[PDB]
């Protein structure tokens, strides 16, 4: 899984000014690379904002 | 025994097989249809702004 600061954008045009952004993005981290989980796997802290804007 | 059309598509030939009347006329048909087309075609392309296509 790619965990890092990401930006997923699909941009679209207004023939004149204004962008149409598709976003897909997030600050995530897997906490300490030498700490574990109360669970099994690896945790991920992310922040993540998916939207048209 | 009188005049028939024809056309190739792979030169984009009238073939006319008949009297000189047919010439005459026929000549003026390949005239009348030999017009191109004048700007707006059949097929447009819309650029959309701000739906995705």
């Amino acid at each position: 899984k790619t965990v890092g600061t990401k930006l997923v954008l699909t941009p679209q045009i207004n023939e004149g000014d204004s962008v149409l952004l598709t976003i897909e993005q997030e600050v995530s981290s897997v906490g300490k690379q030498a700490t574990g989980t109360d669970g099994l796997g690896p945790t991920f802290d992310t922040r993540t904002v998916k939207n048209a804007v | 025994l009188a005049p028939k059309v024809v056309a190739d598509e792979r030169t984009n030939s009238v073939v006319v097989s008949g009297e000189p009347k047919a010439r005459a006329r026929i000549i003026q048909m390949v005239r009348q249809l030999d017009r191109e087309l004048q700007s707006q075609g059949n097929t447009r392309v819309f650029y959309l702004k701000y739906g995705k296509a």
